[PDB]
């Protein structure tokens, strides 16, 4: 059937993405030692789009691990489900990318991509019926974003009728972590906006105001911020897995969500999501669900979308609902805020509802927008990147490793050629 | 007898096969293993069912369905469902990948893989038969592998047999409810390419099924399942003529001989009348001029549409169970009489009537309570029109800007492909205006 | 550098294809 | 009453004779040490296997088979297998090195070794019987044992004979798959060599079974065991006919006088059906006229063709079972309607039919689902032409570098022996080519 | 039936047919003692082709070992199997080779190929039907390399008719551990490709590689490549052994696998391969084997096949398993890569497939490839001979044990020409 | 100094054998 390669890059890659294995684990049954353990046959009905079985009970997860530096890899294999991970695929460099683009994008990802595109290789010939390739990395990581880049248009070019999923921690509008990340972010999107078909836009940001603010936590960890990136990242690929009334693969997400090539990013959304003290006095409905979606602050992106228009809606419904409730649901979200949505696209809300709810909810659902408002992020990093590229901040430690004045010209042209086109599609034009 | 061969494309189209199927075991006494708990005469007889379920081995009944679909999920399910040991196992055909919603998929890149398979597939069943009569195809216009797949095996049929009948039972685009964005696109590329190779295409809405549940059935939360369950009843309503005896029988090249005035216009509203849940129906005596009146109120209508907004030009009364001829002569005089109702002046005799013994049977755990007489009516009235402009108006709309247009492109669909469907919707749109003017 | 892909769209004459008025006279 | 040699030949050879004498031992009732659990008869009656098992002792029934090979392991596989106690020890010939896959070998050095002690072998067989008719040769072309050994023997039968009928079943090198690296030059030499002394020589395919399995048997790992089963399925019921009183009995002359037009022209087509899993045998009604268009479709081919590129010169059509005679005349009569299939302008009469009572015996633990009855066919059609042409073709990109040819030349194959083979498969192919023009 | 005499010479001779001893007493259960103790009646249907019994359930290893001095033979006599050998076949000089091919060739293999034949004839006429000889030396070694030729010389002059088979060490590509390896091995060829019937060329570099990189081995010794050479060697001949769905002996291979009278070289493969801890995450299926056994890794020659076009290909296979599977995995491979078969060969794979598979495992398969791309190896010790030769280096060495110039000239020449026809056969000429 | 043993193989002009044409007449 239909399998999807995850690949993890980055520090952003590995820690998201054990979480996100170990979530998907306990989503079929499967504990820490592969053997399959659960207790529904729909758990094993759709094991093969993320295991491969080898004989003796036990599932192997059909992912490969890429980093430049053996330490991630090294926490990641020690910790929980180490062991479950066939060793074949802890693909690693020695000399770390030191957050420079440059580097991980020209040298080491040069070095690395050949070992990791063998394994890549030797995981997509055994599949049954390959669907897409999904990625978990950073942009501001120098491993991630370079390797990432190098990764995907070597893969593009091996699969050019496969759909190529990222999901991309994007830079804070406010509290950036590195120094280089605005030219790792804009020489990362200079091949992500011509090789990718869609990406997720994660603010860690945006998703400590969730966890100060809705979760009401004091003490937020990256791994619980992995683990709401987890939860939305099970809610996406929920259809590829479980029967539904209404399912949905991700090339039908990208058809109906990407309406021209080149604007394909997307501001994710997820929902029930409250503290433990509070959910003994809210119950869970589908306009509950509804109003928790289509909210500024349960955004995941660093962008309010009242700022903007919509493109396209997808929302991923999960667990026993009824259709009729969710429609009128999407009706009157369309009518009561039809100002935020372009006038050249009627029926902006794609859905999807599938049978099966996520471990100790009744029902919840996973948002995905495609909002004009995201042009906000990039017109920030292309003034950022202006203001620091008209000083020549930091150049030497790029043009170093081969790069020259005229790729930065290039990217930065392009970002603004990106922002200008989002604000064309604003002109309702009619 | 007579025969008939049912094809299910699609989510929707499996879905309501699913719904179908059920309703028909629980009609003809079926059990879902294809045995019969009164199996007392087997290989034949009367044990009029010969037409839907075909005689193997001994006592096993096997129903003459095809169900194909790009996607295998829910093809899956009906493996695993109940009925998993009824169908036979050559009859459920699955591509890998589903069309995506995007109707060029559907119809050239991947609906040409499994296209031959669903054909050599459909004859060999249609060779077993003597008297086969005509094809149902179950499908939605939105549904990107529906909508293609559907298209490319219309034609198919169309070139392969010519002479059969070909009915369509079709969820019609809601005006207000959407699932796919895409939706416009997919409509008109399958009714453009689907106009011209189907016999009579019958029209149903999701959202007019959500108001007639919460308004008869008073149910809050009618998922795809009483959706299905009424799509269902409607199916088993106009086939019981040929699977029952009645007073006044109707095969099935009636319906396209007297809805069909021009070959252009071809798209009936299906409705069905009772629709009450239990608790009301001790209140109620359900009598013929009180269905027969119901089934013309506009609350019931099946597709969201005003049919005071246009006028008849054929109808079509399917009466069942305790049904007097009589009464159905009376009502029918009286809906004629009543002003409100227009019909085209081109069309004096605008009433087609058929009366069949068999009262229609309530599914265990079903909403609809029992009742001892039933009327599913089908009615070609031009208020459609309304709904075809609503949908050429999304495609401008959506087609000036080129939006989602690469997607189709790149499969293949030439530019323009769509410039020739738009003008093949603006003349559909001017054949319902003209024929709507009286002289 | 860059602007909005818009076309002018029109279904200018339609006529239609049954010929319900063929024999008008 | 009449009697018939099987001599299995090669590793195919035995091992398709185990799985032939399996089936056998199965139909007839005979226990794996030549008794029989209803030994109420001994040294007579009918009992009509009379002609495969020859009565010694006391209740013991003893094979008439021959089984030859260069290389002692499969037959040893035989002397310790399940009917190590059935067969004579006197009919297990071994020499002690096969040939390699090189027709020289097996022609020339090695199977001269051995040739007359076969041949003593079989004429001390043939002194026993009374009514012999014909002789089976199994063997692949492929397998140097097979290829060189079947060639001399065919030449010596021919030869010492020369009025008894010879019938070959062989499996014909796979256009995709292959074994050994020098098939090309095995087969061409063996067909040169084989040709005139032939009288007809039923092709089968592994790939085909391959694809036949997979698609009709639903069995993902077929090992040479289901392909074993399938040909002996074939072959027992082609020998029905002799072991069982028909309807309309068919001898083994008949088969060369119906499917033999031209002497150079005796490569029929084997084909079998029904052919389906237990799981889908509950949802299907297998009737007469079903079997029968089965039979010519494309896809149940033993062999790797297309039968829609050439045309039919004789089909031979052997039914068994609960077969009705006017369904068979029926059926004919529509396969000779259906325009798709061709057959040769100077052969209006292209059928041959035969009906046997005996149903097919499915073997405990196989793969086929127990059918009250089947149709074992056997056509004569042009289409093999352009396999001859394929093999041609690869032999001349083998030959025009002397590739392998240093093995056979070694062993005494003169360098001409290759050109004249090439000759006579050009001439074979002209004369294909030349009966499939019609005037 | 037929049997197979197994000659011994030299260090390479001796410790790999040791090991090969080792695994060919355990699959047919003799233990240490020589008596039989095993458990099926396979291992006695064809015991005596690799075995003669001496009444008493005693059975004797149908082996002769050849040497130059005492030592390796006295190790070999002292450690594991010593007591089953009959000690009749230790046939040893006194003097050694000193790594000198000429010396081992013309004095001391001079001296003691007269015991070392009258031992063979011994063994030979003992025999119910000799089918071919098998011989385990290298081509560095002095004592291995000359008294394997004058052996191979004698024994073709002795039984033409019969297979002569050697299992030869090759030179290494980057590490020789002999100085005048390059002349030894020149020399050796010279007669190699005149009186063998197939060679099957070891590197002790790429089984270093193999287990480095393969197995995850840390401290790889000269056995544990022996142990991979001997289960190569004891696939290779598994069909003489043990029936099968379909089998091959060695006359089929040489017949399949050798096009042309001197291209008979031949580079050997095993599958699979795993490290101990990767056992638990990969399934063994027939997809898995083919991929394993056409990898440019997993040659254990000294040579990236992706430089030439294979010949032909054999794969003989162990285990209970699916002629369909073996078979379609074949199309794929020569589908997908049609550009490394010579286009004047279709139907480049030969198979084979044994019942039995090796102990421990569900199923294996051994891969015998007859590549052009073996050029490499005769161009490079071509060209390392020649720059020797030019200077005369250690030449006295050789003249002193009455050698001339004129054979040197002559090997040179023949392996230029030999190069040359591997060139030759790499034109399409289609 | 070797050269690759390729020779010019073709059936040039052949006949077939059985005469389908004999009685065409
Ligand atoms: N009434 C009813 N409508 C359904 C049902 N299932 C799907 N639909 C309708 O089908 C439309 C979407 O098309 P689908 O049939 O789901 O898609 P598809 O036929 O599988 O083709 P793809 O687009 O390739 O998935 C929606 O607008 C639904 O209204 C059902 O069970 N009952
Ligand atoms: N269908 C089927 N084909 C077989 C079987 N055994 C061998 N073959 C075919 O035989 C061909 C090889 O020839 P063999 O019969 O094995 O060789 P041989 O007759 O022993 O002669 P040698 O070449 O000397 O070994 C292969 O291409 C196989 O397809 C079998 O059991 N069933
Ligand atoms: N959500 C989340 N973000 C992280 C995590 N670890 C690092 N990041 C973000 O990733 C950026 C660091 O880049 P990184 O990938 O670690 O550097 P690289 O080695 O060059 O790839 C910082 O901006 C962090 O905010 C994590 O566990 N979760
Ligand atoms: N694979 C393997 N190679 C060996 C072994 N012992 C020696 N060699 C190789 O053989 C060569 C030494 O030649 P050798 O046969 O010992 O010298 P000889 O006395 O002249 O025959 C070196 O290149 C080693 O790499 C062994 O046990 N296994
Ligand atoms: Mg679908
Ligand atoms: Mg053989």
């Amino acid at each position: 059937m239909r399998e999807i390669v995850h690949i993890q890059a980055g520090q952003c890659g590995n820690q998201i993405g054990a979480k996100f294995w170990e979530v998907i684990s306990d989503e079929h049954g499967i504990d820490p030692t592969g053997s399959y353990h659960g207790d529904s046959d729909l758990q094993l009905e759709r094991i093969n789009v993320y295991y491969n079985e080898a004989a003796g009970n036990k599932y192997v997860p059909r992912a490969i691990l890429v980093d430049l530096e053996p330490g991630t890899m090294d926490s990641v294999r020690s910790g929980p489900f180490g062991q479950i991970f066939r060793p074949d695929n802890f693909v690693f460099g020695q000399s770390g990318a030191g957050n420079n683009w440059a580097k991980g994008h020209y040298t080491e990802g040069a070095e690395l991509v050949d070992s990791v595109l063998d394994v890549v290789r030797k995981e997509s010939e055994s599949c049954d019926c390959l669907q897409g390739f999904q990625l978990t990395h950073s942009l501001g990581g120098g491993t991630g974003s370079g390797m990432g880049t190098l990764l995907i248009s070597k893969i593009r070019e091996e699969y050019p009728d496969r759909i190529m999923n990222t999901f991309s921690v994007v830079p804070s509008p406010k509290v950036s972590d590195t120094v280089v990340e605005p030219y790792n972010a804009t020489l990362s999107v200079h091949q992500l906006v011509e090789n990718t078909d869609e990406t997720y836009c994660i603010d860690n940001e945006a998703l400590y105001d969730i966890c100060f603010r809705t979760l009401k936590l004091t003490t937020p960890t990256y791994g619980d911020l992995n683990h709401l990136v987890s939860a939305t990242m099970s809610g996406v690929t929920t259809c590829l897995r479980f029967p539904g009334q209404l399912n949905a693969d991700l090339r039908k997400l990208a058809v109906n969500m990407v309406p021209f090539p080149r604007l394909h990013f997307f501001m994710p959304g997820f929902a029930p999501l409250t503290s433990r003290g509070s959910q003994q006095y809210r119950a869970l409905t589908v306009p509950e669900l509804t109003q928790q979606m289509f909210d500024a602050k349960n955004m995941m992106a660093a962008c309010d979308p009242r700022h903007g228009r919509y493109l396209t809606v997808a929302a991923v419904f999960r667990g026993r609902m009824s259709m009729k409730e969710v429609d009128e649901q999407m009706l009157n979200v369309q009518n009561k805020n039809s100002s935020y949505f372009v006038e050249w696209i009627p029926n902006n809300v794609k859905t999807a509802v599938c049978d099966i709810p996520p471990r100790g909810l009744k029902m919840s659902a996973t948002f995905i927008g495609n909002s004009t408002a995201i042009q906000e992020l990039f017109k920030r990093i292309s003034e950022q990147f202006t203001a620091m590229f008209r000083r020549k901040a930091f150049l030497h430690w790029y043009t170093g490793e081969g790069m020259d004045e005229m790729e930065f010209t290039e990217a930065e042209s392009n970002m603004n050629d990106l922002v200008s086109e989002y604000q064309q599609y604003q002109d309702a034009t009619a | 007898m007579r025969e008939c061969i049912s094809i299910h494309v699609g989510q929707a189209g499996v879905q309501i096969g699913n719904a179908c199927w059920e309703l028909y075991c629980l009609e003809h006494g079926i059990q879902p293993d294809g045995q019969m708990p009164s199996d007392k005469t087997i290989g034949g007889g009367d044990d009029s069912f010969n037409t839907f379920f075909s005689e193997t081995g001994a006592g096993k009944h096997v129903p003459r369905a095809v169900f194909v679909d790009l996607e295998p999920t829910v093809i899956d399910e009906v493996r695993t469902g109940t009925y998993r040991q009824l169908f036979h196992p050559e009859q459920l055909i699955t591509g890998k990948e589903d069309a995506a919603n995007n109707y060029a998929r559907g119809h050239y890149t991947i609906g040409k893989e499994i296209i031959d398979l669903v054909l050599d597939r459909i004859r060999k069943l249609a060779d077993q038969c003597t008297g086969l009569q005509g094809f149902l195809v179950f499908h939605s216009f939105g549904g990107g592998t529906g909508s293609g797949f559907t298209s490319l095996l219309m034609e198919r049929l169309s070139v392969d047999y010519g002479k059969k009948s070909k009915l369509e039972f079709s969820i019609y685009p809601a005006p207000q409810v959407s699932t796919a964005v895409v939706e416009p696109y997919n409509s008109i590329l399958t009714t453009h390419t689907t106009l011209e190779h189907s016999d009579c295409a019958f029209m149903v809405d999701n959202e007019a099924i959500y108001d007639i549940c919460r308004r008869n059935l008073d149910i809050e939360r009618p998922t795809y399942t009483n959706l299905n369950r009424l799509i269902s009843q409607i199916v088993s309503s106009i086939t019981a003529s040929l699977r029952f005896d009645g007073a006044l029988n109707v095969d099935l090249t009636e319906f396209q001989t007297n809805l069909v005035p021009y070959p252009r216009i071809h798209f009936p509203l299906a409705t069905y009348a009772p629709v009450i849940s239990a608790e009301k129906a001790y209140h109620e005596q359900l009598s013929v001029a009180e269905i027969t009146n119901a089934c013309f109120e506009p609350a019931n209508q099946m597709v969201k549409c005003d049919p005071r907004h246009g006028k008849y030009m054929a109808c079509c009364l399917l009466y069942r169970g305790d049904v007097v001829p009589k009464d159905v002569n009376a009502a029918i005089a009286t809906i004629k009489t009543k002003r409100s109702i227009q019909f085209v002046d081109w069309c004096p005799t605008g009433f087609k009537v058929g009366i069949n013994y068999q009262p229609p049977t309530v599914v265990p755990g079903g909403d609809l309570a029992k009742v001892q007489r039933a009327v599913c009516m089908l009615s070609n009235t031009t208020a459609i029109a309304e709904a075809w402009a609503r949908l050429d108006h999304k495609f401008d709309l959506m087609y000036a800007k080129r939006a989602f247009v690469h997607w189709y492109v790149g499969e293949g669909m030439e530019e323009g492909e769509f410039s020739e469907a738009r003008e093949d919707m603006a003349a559909l749109e001017k054949d319902y205006e003209e024929v709507g003017v009286d002289s | 550098k860059v602007q909005i892909i818009n076309k002018k769209l029109d279904l200018s004459n339609v006529q239609s294809k049954c010929g319900s008025k063929d024999n008008i006279k």
